[PDB]
Formats: structure tokens, C-alpha cells, sequence
């Protein structure tokens, strides 16, 4: 009866409902086909278009010219917790800011050229479990674990070695991975899997 | 074209004056240059005056201020007071017409002539007063008609 | 004195009660030694007692008395003085704000980080505000305003050009942003009558830093471009309230080089 | 994730741009095969399509099944992206697919933000519409050599706005309910054109003329279920929450809460003579009731933004006795609909003590003065 109460009522029921819509994913849903709202066209969908382009941002080109020399390999990706974008070529590494762009980081840090980079979770319990995010890179001799962070009082990227080198001159690590339990998996063009433990030593686990 | 028309304002020439006048009737932005344009208050006044009165959308809130500009200039002065008088009236008619829950939003069309324009006093208190029983404004438009009659009144 | 006028009393019987009542009254008027005669600063903890409060009674009236006559006579700091002993919070603030809001408004070159009108500002925020604050939320907002923008003096001069802008924007009266000066247009007659006279120096102020900041650089990420922006939108602003202002569009002079 | 589907492990993407979905079930400590649950083929138009052919590996799943595929043809690199629309989602399933205008290699994609998804459950994981206030806003990198794109999903809202001159389709596909908050929502929106701010408040107060009706029926109109799912939505995350742990929210939260419902209480108090003043008088009685609720979660945040301001920690842990249990598992909501002794009890003790600070401090008594 009171109106108060009342309010309460209708939007604790609400919410109710809510939080019980139906499950994204039935197989069910798709079984005689699949119902489509399909536009070749951009911007076909006019009032439905899911997605849309804000902007477009090139390159920095004080960036790109310290990436003009590479006989060997070249590679990028975009760090997703960073929303940093990385650029290997040969040896070197650069990160570079989304929002920015001017603002850039380079490692000059590795002797050799650099198979694989990835962004992994510091483990529970070591010295660096602080740290927001931790640097993986790989070469053909090592692998390098450096620890990122944003300075509060700049608010420029830190970069910090922490010394953990790791030796895998056979492996040519393809490929990087992490479980958020810290753990480090990563195959070389060896077969399927192997994983690193920081506290060096690799193990394979798929057994040798 | 330019939007130079500021610069309209500096120019002396004796063409110039000329030129607003004929202009005169976004032309409004001719207007709000040619009052501005005259130093005089007596002609100032006179053009805000048929700047609220002209038939071009223009808010009332606007319509209001060139009134309160053109008041400040201060038998023109018995047209602008009046007209200053019943925009009020719309003002105040308008501002209940949001509290009223009476009304839908798609009848947005009220306020559209509401700020549109000044209205007939009849067509305010037939139309709009009684229909939406606002008493208050409908006393005090009756005000300033000045009816008399008691038994209407009372 | 008060100790003498107080013998009065000694004759027991009213008369004489009023007599020396007036006389105590008569000596805090012209006198005019509020703080030793009625008294002086909360430090909440209300009033440290004057002289006649330890002998006490009728002494909020002779306040409004004598406040009142300090209006008159524009003793300004004595009806601040006297408002708070009053105990009219919301008084005091708004009597604050006009003397904190001119004063403002003027000629650089002065505000010693320890005494005046804005210290006199800083004091009674502290000390108010955080405590049961009984006065209108308007009327503190003004006042938060108008010791924001001292900060912005005390920085602005002695370096600190870039600290400057960081905190006239976070006023959220001078358009950073786009062309939005227009709707700056829009909220400035709103503006309540102390700020609106200030707005002068905030625009100046703002390229003046604007000016030296953006000093042209010798010899790379350098986006002068903004800090461009701005000055612009500022002189759209300043383009379009000349008229409600003093009448110092010159800065263009500082604008140009 | 399990929180998306418990059942669903992996979702696998073919060159063709088929999708293949496996569930599993995991034990302690064993795995079990995958199972082929469902797929999906591309829209050449339907199903023998080669429209997605070929389909690169730069292609990814967003959380909550949305689609970038990346297609190289054997004449050109083309961009597809479906999203399935929630909204309708609300039972049957349907995907919205478009082209998009990138047009270079596609190197890698990204989700630059957290995801969009409700809940941490597969029930109402996907409604983006309930945490469409709350979630950030979805942005997607898409890299190419040459340079980075930014996409932005469109919310509900942007959908709205579109159709604010035909607003039908929104309400086929959403529902009357969805529309009516939608478009209370624009209305009180800020930057917004007049026109947009105006038709909808036409909309949300008149609907559609001689179309749509907004109404009681012997259940609530559809503007009531709007305006509280609105205000649902918003609280939503701090409802249920313990206000007292230092205040479990932050001053910044704070004062956006109190922004916002301060702008919907003017909103209500502006336009309540239209709402009040039997399936008429019920919905009157509901509107009455939600509005008393706005204006009563203001004054509960206002109270906070209050206390934000200082010394309020340390006052908190002298003043805590026996009734202190109740106190620290009080929710918001409790504040909400009010435990109004106890709050009269501190807020005299920010008042007596020192804390309250000048224009703070008469406020309170004021508000005790009214409400207590």
C-alpha cells in the first residue's frame, strides 16, 4: 500500500526478470537455419547497424621509420589490457599508445630477433604478483619477462626488467599463452605443448 | 554568405542603411544586426518590436528578450507593453501546460503555437483557458482586457 | 569600561537595569570593539566569550544592531564579524562572497598567500562546510567557485602556466571543448551576478598562459594544436559577450604576436 | 565461458566462416570429448554461401557471440561483423550482419573494453539492455598494417534516435515497454537537439497519434514499466550492495548517481502533472509511488555526497554499539526505502561534532527539520 514500499517492489521485479533472459546460445534456436538481418551493404542496416567506425588512426610515422630496416620479421598486435600496440621487427620492439600515439616505448633491451611477444598475468605469489601485467618476449636463445605498469605521476608506461632469463635456443617458441593462474604455456615448432614456471625451467607437459 | 554580417555593422556607407531596410523583412540575423545597428533607441525599439510580432519561428523566450530589449529602449511604448503583457500570459499558460497531466506530449502542437506567436486574447482564454479550466490565467487575462462585469468575473 | 558600566546593576531595580544595559549597548556602538566587547571566532566551538558574554545576557540583540549599522556604513569585515557571532551562517556567506567576488575582479599583482578577503574565504569554508552546514547549497557553490579561481591566481604567475588551465577548465565555465562556446552563451546570463563579473579575468587569464605555454618551441609528439583550441573558442566567447563585459577585448593584443 | 553457456566449451571458425559449437563436461580430473552442439553457416544469403569464403584466422568471437570475420576473396579483403540483436533476443534469435567499411588486410582484432555482458550466469548474461546504462561502452580495434580502426557499438539509444522520426520498428523488435524508457532516456539525455528531446518526450508522454496509444488496460502502461526499468537499471549495480563497509562506493560514483537521478527528478517533478492525477487511478497510484522513490534515492545520495566531503570514517567507528551489526549489512536500497532512526541519530552526531563544514552542516539541519 505504501507507495514506497510499493516502488521497491516493481523494481526488485523487474530486475528479477531482468537477470533471467533467456540464454544467449540454444542450438534450438538455429536448428531450421539461421534468422539473418544481412546487408552486403555498409551501412545497409541503417537503424539496426550493430557496429559503426569512429576513427581511423595510422601508423605514427616516427614509429614506423624505426621499423624501415628489417631483412627477417616483422609482426604486430594490439595488447588488449594496455589498449597499447605493439610492432616487432627483427630484434627490436616498440609499444606504442592507442590514444596517443606520439607517446612510444621501445625495448632495446634483446640481442636477438624476437619470435613471439604476449601480454600474461603475474603470478599469485612472487616477488612481482603486484604488478597489473607482465611482458613476455621470446627470441630464438630467450625468453625475457618484464613487468608493465602506468606511472600514477606521469602516467607514462614503466617497463622494468625482471631479470628471468629463460633458455630456449631449441624451441622457436611459436606460440604464447597464459593460464590467468599465472602459469605460462607455450609450444615451440616442437610438437603440441610445454610450460614455463617463473618460481626458469621449462617442463613439457605433454611429456617428452 | 560569408557570415562576414558582423562586419555589416562596422560599415558606414550611406548605402548601408539602406540596404538593412530593404533587406529587412535568416534574414533575422539582418534584424538582429539592424537593431544592434541603430545607436537610436527609438528605431532600435521599433524593430524588435516587429521582430517579436513577425510571423518567422522564433522563440517566445526570444520574443521575450527582444521585448525586454526593446522595453529597455523606452505610443509604441502602449504596443510593446501589451505585447509584453499577453507574451507573459502565454509564458505562464505554457509553463502549465507541462505541469498539467492532462495533456498528451504528442499534442506538442500547443506550445508549438504557444511560442510561436502572439494570440488573440478571446483565442487565448476561449481556447486555451477554459478548455484547460487554468482559472488563474484566465482571471488574469480578463485583466488586461479590463472586463468589468462582475457576474463573469465572479 | 565594561567592568564599571557593570556596577549599574549594584542599584537593583530595572531602570537601572536598562540603564546600564543601554550604556553597555551604547559602548559596543562607536566603540566598535566587537571582538574584545562580544566576542570572536567558532573553531565551531561556538563563541570564545567577550568581555560582557561572561557577564552576559541581551547580547544577540545588540549583534543585529550593530551589524545592521555596519551595513550602512559598508563596514564590511565587522558585518561578516558580526553575522557569525549572529550565527547567520547563510548571511555570512553571501556577504563573503561579495567581498571575496569583487576584488577578484580588477588588476593583477597582489594576493600574498597569507591574509585578506580570500584568506578570510579559505577560513570560513573550512570552517563551516564541514559542519552541519546550514547554509544554501547555491550559496556555497558560489563560494567553492570563487576560491577555485584564487587558486587559479595564486598559480597563475609564479609559473605554473600549465597547472593554470587544468584548473580553469575543471571551472566548467570557459568553453575548452568545441565550438560549445554558444552554449556558454546560453549559461552565462544564467550565471549568478557574482560570477558573471569575473568571467573577465578568467578569459585573459586563459590566453595569457595559452600565450606563453604555447610559446613558439625550438626544434616528436608536440600537439600544439590544442591549447590553439582553446583560444579560439575562447575568443568566440569573449566575441560574443563583449558588450556584457567591461570592455577589454584586448585579448587580441595578447591573442597575436 | 561458462558464465555465457555452461554447457558450450568451444566455438571453432571453418576457412568457409562456418561456426561450430561443442559442448563438454569437465570433471575434478578428467575432460570429456567434445560434442557438436550446433552450427551456423554464412549469409551468402543463407546456407550454401561463399560469401565468407575464404575466412581468415585474424577472424574472432567477442564475448557475448559477436562476429568479426575477416574475408579474403581470391578479388578483395572484406569485413563482416554480426551482432545478435538482444533485443529480440528476449526469446527468438536473430543475427544483424553487415558489411563493414574496412576495406585494408585485417592483421588482428581486439576488444579494447570489458565486455558488455550483464551477468555472470547464463541467465541474462547477454541483455546489453539492462547494462546498457552501466557497461562502458563497447569500442573494437580493428589492426591493419597501415593503421588501427576503432568501432563502436551502437546502443539502444543510437537505435532509438534513428527511428525518432519511424519509431515502430524499435518497438516491433524491443517491445512498447523497452521504447517508452528508451525514449525517456533521450528526453532527459544530455547535448541533445531539441527535435530529438522534444519527439521523444511526444513519444514517452503521447506515443504515436492515432497509432501506438500509451496505456492502462484492465496491467501499467508501458510508461511506467519504462520509467522503472529506467531507474532499475541505473541502480542496479549498487542496489542490493552494503553501503558501509569507508562508503563501499566512491565520491565519483556518487556524485554520477546523484547526478543522474537528480536530472530524472526534475524530469518527473516537471512533467507529474501529466503522470497523476481502476486502471487509471493504478497507474496514477504506480507513478505516484516511483516518483516518491526518485526524489527519495536523491536524498539519500544527497546525504552521502554530504558525508563524502570529510571526517565521516572516523566519527563511523567511534559511534558503532550493538545496533552496529544492522548498520553494516544495510544495503542501499535500505537507504532507498529508508531505516530513518538511525540515520537521524548520525547525521546529529555530523552535525553536533565538528565534521559537517559551514553550508554542509545547515543542510542537514534543515533536512532534519523536514524529514526526520
Amino acid at each position: 500500500q505504501e507507495a514506497l514500499e510499493n516502488a521497491g517492489r516493481l523494481i526488485d521485479r523487474q530486475l528479477q526478470e531482468d537477470r533471467m533472459y533467456p540464454d544467449l546460445s540454444e542450438l534450438l534456436m538455429v536448428s531450421s537455419g539461421m534468422d539473418m538481418d544481412y546487408p552486403l551493404q555498409l551501412l545497409s542496416v541503417p537503424n539496426l547497424p550493430e557496429i559503426s567506425s569512429i576513427r581511423r588512426v595510422p601508423l605514427p610515422p616516427e614509429l614506423v621509420e624505426q621499423f624501415g630496416h628489417m631483412q627477417c620479421n616483422c609482426m604486430m598486435g594490439v595488447f588488449p589490457p594496455i589498449s597499447r600496440a605493439w610492432l616487432t621487427i627483427d630484434s627490436d620492439i616498440f609499444m606504442w599508445n592507442y590514444e596517443d600515439g606520439g607517446d612510444l616505448a621501445y625495448f632495446d633491451g634483446l640481442s636477438e630477433t624476437i619470435l613471439a611477444v604476449g601480454l600474461v598475468k603475474p603470478k599469485a605469489g612472487i616477488f612481482q604478483p603486484h604488478v597489473r601485467h607482465l611482458l613476455v618476449l621470446a627470441t630464438p636463445v630467450d625468453i625475457v619477462i618484464l613487468g608493465l605498469s602506468y606511472a600514477n605521476l606521469s602516467g607514462g608506461m614503466q617497463l622494468l626488467p625482471d631479470p628471468l632469463s629463460l633458455p630456449t635456443d631449441n624451441t622457436y617458441l611459436l606460440t604464447i599463452t597464459s593460464t590467468d593462474n599465472g602459469r605460462i604455456f607455450l609450444a615451440g615448432k616442437d610438437g603440441c605443448l610445454y610450460e614455463v614456471a617463473y618460481q626458469k625451467i621449462n617442463h613439457s607437459k605433454s611429456s617428452l | 554568405q560569408v557570415d562576414l554580417a558582423d562586419k555589416l555593422l562596422q560599415v558606414a556607407s550611406p548605402f548601408l542603411e539602406p540596404h538593412l531596410v530593404r533587406m529587412a523583412k535568416r534574414y533575422m540575423d539582418l534584424l538582429w544586426r539592424y537593431y544592434e545597428k541603430n545607436r537610436s533607441f527609438s528605431n532600435a525599439a521599433r524593430v524588435l518590436s516587429r521582430l517579436a510580432d513577425m510571423h518567422t519561428e522564433i522563440s517566445l523566450q526570444q520574443r521575450l528578450e527582444y521585448i525586454a530589449r526593446a522595453i529597455l529602449s523606452a505610443e509604441f511604448l502602449h504596443e510593446l507593453e501589451e505585447k509584453m503583457e499577453v507574451a507573459r500570459i502565454q509564458l505562464q499558460i505554457q509553463e502549465t501546460l507541462q505541469r498539467q497531466y492532462s495533456h498528451h506530449s504528442s499534442v506538442q502542437d500547443a506550445v508549438s503555437q504557444l511560442d510561436s506567436e502572439l494570440m488573440d486574447i478571446t483565442k487565448l482564454y476561449g481556447e486555451f483557458a477554459d478548455p484547460f479550466k487554468l482559472a488563474e490565467c484566465k482571471l488574469a487575462i480578463i485583466h488586461c482586457a479590463g472586463y468589468s462585469d462582475p457576474i463573469l468575473v465572479q | 569600561a565594561l567592568q564599571y558600566f557593570y556596577f549599574l546593576r549594584d542599584e537593583k531595580d530595572s531602570q537601572g537595569e536598562n540603564m546600564f544595559l543601554r550604556c553597555v549597548s551604547e559602548l559596543v556602538i562607536e566603540s566598535r570593539e566587537f571582538d574584545m566587547i562580544l566576542g570572536k571566532l567558532e573553531n565551531d566551538g561556538s563563541r570564545k566569550p567577550g568581555v560582557i558574554d561572561k557577564f552576559t545576557s541581551d547580547t544577540k540583540p545588540i549583534i543585529n544592531k550593530v551589524a545592521s549599522v555596519a551595513e550602512n556604513k559598508g563596514l564590511f569585515e565587522e558585518a561578516a564579524k558580526l553575522y557569525d557571532l549572529a550565527k547567520n551562517a547563510d548571511k555570512v556567506l553571501e556577504l563573503m562572497n561579495k567581498l571575496l567576488s569583487p576584488v577578484v575582479p580588477q588588476i593583477s599583482a597582489p594576493q600574498s598567500n597569507k591574509e585578506r578577503l580570500k584568506n578570510m574565504a579559505l577560513s570560513i569554508a573550512e570552517r563551516y562546510r564541514a559542519q552541519g552546514i546550514s547554509a544554501n547549497k547555491f550559496v556555497d557553490s558560489t563560494f567553492y567557485l570563487l576560491l577555485d579561481l584564487i587558486t587559479f591566481f595564486d598559480e597563475y604567475h609564479s609559473g605554473h602556466i600549465d597547472r593554470a588551465f587544468d584548473i580553469i577548465e575543471r571551472l566548467k565555465l570557459v568553453p575548452l571543448n568545441q565550438e560549445s562556446v554558444e552554449e556558454r552563451v546560453a549559461a552565462f546570463r544564467n550565471f549568478s551576478d557574482e560570477i558573471r563579473h569575473n568571467l573577465s579575468e578568467v578569459l585573459l587569464a586563459t590566453m595569457n598562459i595559452l600565450f606563453t605555454q604555447f610559446k613558439r618551441l625550438k626544434g616528436i609528439e608536440d600537439r600544439d594544436s590544442q591549447l590553439r583550441s582553446q583560444a579560439r573558442t575562447l575568443i568566440t566567447f569573449a566575441g560574443m559577450i563583449p558588450y556584457r563585459t567591461s570592455g577589454d577585448t584586448n585579448a587580441r593584443l595578447v591573442q597575436m604576436e | 565461458e561458462n558464465s555465457e553457456s555452461l554447457d558450450c566449451q568451444l566455438l571453432a571458425v571453418t576457412h568457409a566462416g562456418v561456426r561450430l559449437y561443442f559442448s563438454t563436461c569437465p570433471f575434478r580430473a578428467r575432460p570429456n570429448t567434445l560434442t557438436l552442439v550446433h552450427v551456423r553457416l554464412p549469409p551468402g544469403f543463407s546456407a550454401s554461401s561463399t560469401v565468407e569464403k575464404p575466412s581468415k584466422v585474424h577472424r574472432a568471437l567477442y564475448s557475448k557471440g559477436i562476429l568479426l570475420m575477416a574475408a579474403s576473396e581470391n578479388d578483395n579483403d572484406i569485413l563482416w561483423c554480426v551482432n545478435h540483436d538482444t533485443f529480440p533476443f528476449q526469446k527468438p534469435m536473430m543475427e544483424t550482419q553487415m558489411t563493414a567499411g574496412v576495406d585494408g588486410h585485417s592483421w588482428a582484432l581486439s576488444a579494447i573494453d570489458t565486455p558488455l555482458n550483464k551477468d555472470h550466469i547464463p541467465i541474462t548474461d547477454s541483455p546489453v539492455v539492462v547494462q546498457q546504462h552501466m557497461l562502458p561502452p563497447k569500442k573494437f580495434v580493428l589492426l591493419s598494417a597501415q593503421g588501427s580502426l576503432m568501432f563502436h557499438k551502437l546502443r539502444p539509444v543510437d537505435q532509438l534516435r534513428h527511428l525518432l522520426v519511424e519509431i515502430e520498428r524499435f518497438f516491433k523488435l524491443h517491445q512498447e515497454d523497452q521504447a517508452c524508457a528508451t525514449c525517456l532516456i533521450l528526453a532527459c539525455s544530455t547535448c541533445d537537439r531539441e527535435v530529438s528531446a522534444w519527439a521523444t518526450r511526444a513519444f514517452f508522454r503521447y506515443g504515436g497519434e492515432a497509432q501506438m496509444r500509451f496505456t492502462t488496460l484492465p496491467v501499467y502502461s508501458g510508461k511506467h514499466n519504462g520509467i522503472c526499468i529506467y531507474f532499475s537499471r541505473i541502480m542496479g549495480n549498487i542496489w542490493d550492495a552494503s553501503l558501509v563497509v569507508e562508503s563501499s562506493v566512491p565520491c565519483q560514483l556518487l556524485e554520477s548517481v546523484l547526478q543522474e537521478l537528480k536530472g530524472l527528478q526534475e524530469f518527473l517533478d516537471r512533467n507529474s502533472q501529466f503522470a497523476g492525477g481502476e486502471a487509471q487511478l493504478s497507474e496514477k497510484i504506480s507513478l505516484q509511488a516511483i516518483q516518491q522513490l526518485v526524489r527519495k534515492s536523491y536524498q539519500a545520495l544527497a546525504l552521502w555526497k554530504l558525508l563524502c566531503e570529510h571526517q565521516f570514517t572516523i566519527i563511523v567507528a567511534e559511534l558503532q554499539k550493538e545496533l552496529q551489526e544492522q548498520l553494516k549489512i544495510t544495503t542501499f536500497k535500505d537507504l532507498v526505502i529508508r531505516d530513518k532512526e538511525l540515520t537521524g541519530a548520525l547525521i546529529a552526531s555530523l552535525i553536533n561534532c565538528y565534521i559537517r563544514d559551514n553550508a554542509a552542516v545547515d543542510g542537514i539541519s534543515l533536512h532534519l527539520q523536514d524529514i526526520c
